[PDB]
């Protein structure tokens, strides 16, 4: 599939528009679109919420879910919360290339 | 069933919390609302949108 | 003979119960208008727990019933109200919610929260004066009243600019204050038009709401003010970047509300200086139970110091620590007997300690997500 | 005990309820306090306040908290005179009285330029003397407007909540005033310039209210000429640690010096500083019996001694950090 | 009259000021006094009224009473007071404060009597001048060994 | 008895959190004309 | 260096025990511990 | 089931309940009581009877009698003589919790 760029209006097929959109679904929150209420990601409402071992259930969850559902072109690996720092969640998210 | 909006508050994101769906239920509260669609799309303080039955 | 007959004794030897004092009590002091309408006198405590209750003590159109309906439109809790009256100068009725004392040597404006547990057995943990917060005397005496209630004092800065809510902030540095600076613009409906809400009463509708719904241990900071339609001074926060306008107040210390009208609280950093308790989860639940085990452990204050006394307190701490751990409140925890402090020397004067460490459950302010591109998995398609 | 006791023995006008409501804002401890009556001219104040003796055989100005453990068994280790330290007269009866009762006189110089104030510090060299220079501004709630405080009594409430909250051993040279709403000649401290306004007042023994609109007490040192006593926390911990020994040995007056005399007083002695070790009060100690001054001769008089070594925790004043960039790591790129 | 017996007098002081309660308790320093401040107000049968009692015949009840049911080793200083309805001049004791006006007597050797309508004993620290002997427990424990 | 009843205390003894100071804020200075749209004043800073 | 100035004025009166030269050297290792796997340094060495 | 403290009044359930009905039966005689003369237990005629192992079979099964007859909410685990002072018999009598 060949799309354009985010940025720079250039035609990138395999590589960036996979890319382009992961990144942008972990950080597009629901209901910013316009007629679709569905698209984008329950991540920013997983602000301020206490990092239990049942909130890993639920990231690990709603990353398999935003991209199980509008992004077919990409296998999730893992989600693993590898630090937290000074209330920062460091999630390593190692994701296959397809194309 | 008229509902007042906020300074910010859009139209699709309204009528999904209280509808369920938007599949021709924007244009209808678009078109029984007089005047809705001449105030610009970021609605004001206090409007007043009359949301129909059976969508 | 020492006794001749049956002899039915009870050693009573089992752990007790610990329960906490129910997180959610606020504390409210702002101007009302006495009459024939209100039901109350201008110097002492209301307890209120409705908002007809409210309106019936306070009466309709009271600066202090406003600051009730911003309560009970979002959270549904118990309210010690004082209400002060209303001064000429704007400074003297900053000298009136401060109050002190009176000449028949009772407390008059916020003092009087002192007397929210010996009259109504309901603590205040929310100290909210909403609109006189801004000025630096009524915050710095809310601030000192704040560590006698071991409560959250819920300041708001003033209504000025960025620059001017900075620098209000840098006066404060006390673990128990919060700061809410952008002002709340609620639709008003006797005007029927929008007016200006100190921003400070809808911050106590969060704390009183999410400790009923998802505990004391979860921040308000990502939950919604329902009751708002504005926000005046409007700040900036639009997707992801670390510069933005409400980003450099969250850095300061500052609590917004950042969406389209601030249908958001945003800020989870109490006034601290020390970044231990920079949170207001970890000030929240260490105020918790620090007054649980304080009001809990009455009953063994002669009980004698005996091997069944001392497992006993323990055996009932742990399991006030596992009820808590199951409920999300805590991560894990050690309670023990100290094995240092308690030496002999200590033990014949009464003292005897119990170590209690846990670990709170932090809010997640910043999921942090590194996502990359491989060529490990490019192999994959050969057979 | 309370601020309630405070406004029903004094009234609610009076210039000491302020200083009781100064320390009852911060913190929650015993005050004895005096009280004077208010004298016409501000030198005859002075006189007052300095007291003596009466006529009738009574201590009357601060002369009269010498008979605070003799009627409420509670001896007072703070001194406070606030908006009367700033003279000479008191700041010195205060002083000589800071001695009778091992206690802490906390005096507060005038609200003038930093030069009156070292000018005003060099004249003590007591090493139970403690100076907070720059004045508060505190709100008024009977004028409606900021007045000027004496911020003698706030560092008060500052070492009356450290004993609760962090224990004796502990400066308040960095905890927070609570009813303080700004500062009267605001004194300067930036970011770590060793030549601040307020770091050159901590030079000359002076403690400072810092930060803005006056939220940090500044400065744990004593106005002391040895720098053995310069630190408040070492005055505190020896005053306390000398009247504990003195009060709870009373049994021990005439017991007879036997082995086992000499052997349980000091495992008592022994026992009571290890309890400060792990307390967090001192760091090590050693406790022993005397064994040149335990002679024939004057354990035959009655007199046996006993000695007490310990050190106290000191306050990290200036924690230092060294960075360096360095290239030692850096063949570790290689695998 | 208590070390003919190896008993343990209880005493009660005056019912003025704290001030007076302290300095009438300095002059005993012996360890077979105990001594009970603040006098009871008891509702009375005969005046239809609330009359002050000299709360040291109530102390005397938890004395006896915490020797049948928790036994002689026990401190008396935590149970409660049934016949009583009140305190005159009532004492504080909020919480935790260290400088509370009731801990202030107990510091002072005095027992004193503490909750709302003043239904607790507090203070188990007899009238003694050695530490050693200083808990009722151990003086009361050693006279029956 | 130094104190007869419940103490609860916080040691507070934990180790801290350490912040980086955010790396990438501009200082600006240079000429402009101070009139009607320009809402500033010719030598203060402004917040941009 | 503005980063360990500004984060550790919680220690300026803390007083010299064991558990604080301890557990300011825990949370300094662990300032530079989380800015060596966020890649600004290769290794470190804290110590007092 | 709800019923009223022995002193004082109070409406206590759970507790002291249990406890108040175990507490008295060791202590209540037969025929005290008016009307049921076989409420009560044994042990107060037990008294004075010389302590053999016979003697222990029989005051476990009073124990295991007397409370299984009126008060079927008390499981029973275990009456053992832990010591024989100076003639007086210290039974421990553990008993678990229900409701």
């Amino acid at each position: 599939m060949i799309g354009m760029d985010r940025r720079s209006g250039l035609p990138l097929s395999g590589l960036a528009h996979l890319k382009q959109s992961v990144e942008d679904i972990l950080t597009t929150p629901l209901g910013s679109r316009r007629m679709r209420p569905e698209y984008g990601s329950k991540l920013r409402r997983m602000v301020d919420m206490p990092v239990s071992e049942g909130w890993k259930s639920a990231v690990q969850a709603e990353v398999a879910r935003s991209l199980g559902r509008w992004e077919p072109r990409i296998g999730l690996s893992a989600v693993r919360v590898v630090a937290v720092v000074d209330g920062r969640v460091d999630l390593l998210l190692s994701g296959v290339f397809e194309g | 069933t008229t509902c007042r909006t906020a300074d910010g508050d859009m139209l699709d994101s309204l009528c999904y919390h209280v509808y369920g769906h938007l599949l021709g239920c924007v244009e209808a509260t678009l078109d029984a609302n007089p005047g809705l669609a001449d105030e610009q799309q970021p609605f004001r303080a206090g409007l007043l949108i009359s949301f129909p039955d059976m969508p | 003979s020492f006794f001749h007959g049956v002899t039915v004794t009870n050693v009573d030897i089992g752990a007790r119960t610990i329960a906490l004092p129910a997180s959610s009590v606020i504390g409210l002091c702002d101007v009302f208008t006495p009459g024939a309408q209100a039901s109350a006198k201008p110097n002492v405590p209301v307890l209120l727990t409705s908002k007809k209750d409210a309106a019936a003590a306070f009466g309709i159109g009271s600066s202090i019933y406003l600051a009730c309906e911003a309560i009970y439109n979002r959270a549904q809790a118990v309210i010690v109200a004082v209400g002060v009256e209303t001064a000429e100068t704007p400074e003297a009725q900053a000298s009136a919610v401060i109050g002190g004392i009176s000449a028949a040597g009772e407390r008059t404006g916020l003092q009087a929260l002192l007397d929210g547990k010996s009259r109504f057995n309901a603590q205040p943990r929310l100290l909210v004066a909403p609109g006189h917060s801004a000025q630096q005397a009524v915050a710095t005496a809310m601030d000192g009243l704040a560590e006698k209630l071991r409560a959250i004092a819920i300041l708001d800065g003033p209504n000025s600019t960025d620059e001017a809510a900075v620098a209000y902030a840098k006066n404060f540095g006390s673990k128990r204050l919060f700061m809410v600076d952008p002002g709340v613009q609620v639709w008003d409906s006797a005007t029927n038009a929008a007016r200006n809400a100190p921003a400070s009463a809808y911050a106590a509708g969060l704390f009183a709401w999410t400790d009923a719904e998802y505990g004391f241990w979860s921040s308000p900071s990502n939950k919604e003010i329902k009751g708002v339609t504005g926000t005046s001074r409007p700040v900036e926060f639009l997707d992801g970047d670390e510069t933005c306008r409400a980003n450099l107040l969250n850095n300061a210390n500052i609590a917004t509300i950042i969406r389209d009208d601030g249908y958001r609280l945003w800020g989870n950093r109490t006034l601290s200086s020390d970044s231990k308790w920079a949170f207001v989860t970890r000030v929240r639940t260490m105020d918790l139970v620090m007054d649980a085990i304080l009001a809990g452990h009455k009953w063994a204050v002669d009980r004698g110091i005996t091997k069944t006394y001392v497992k006993d307190v323990t055996e009932g701490l742990r399991a006030f620590m596992r009820d808590l751990k199951n409920q999300g409140a805590v991560i894990n925890f050690e309670v023990y007997a100290d094995p240092d402090l308690n030496s002999a020397s200590q033990l014949a004067q009464g003292k005897v300690y119990w170590n209690i460490r846990f670990t709170d459950v932090p809010p997640a302010e910043n999921p942090n997500f590194r996502v990359e591109v491989t060529d490990q998995w490019l192999t994959e398609v050969l057979d």
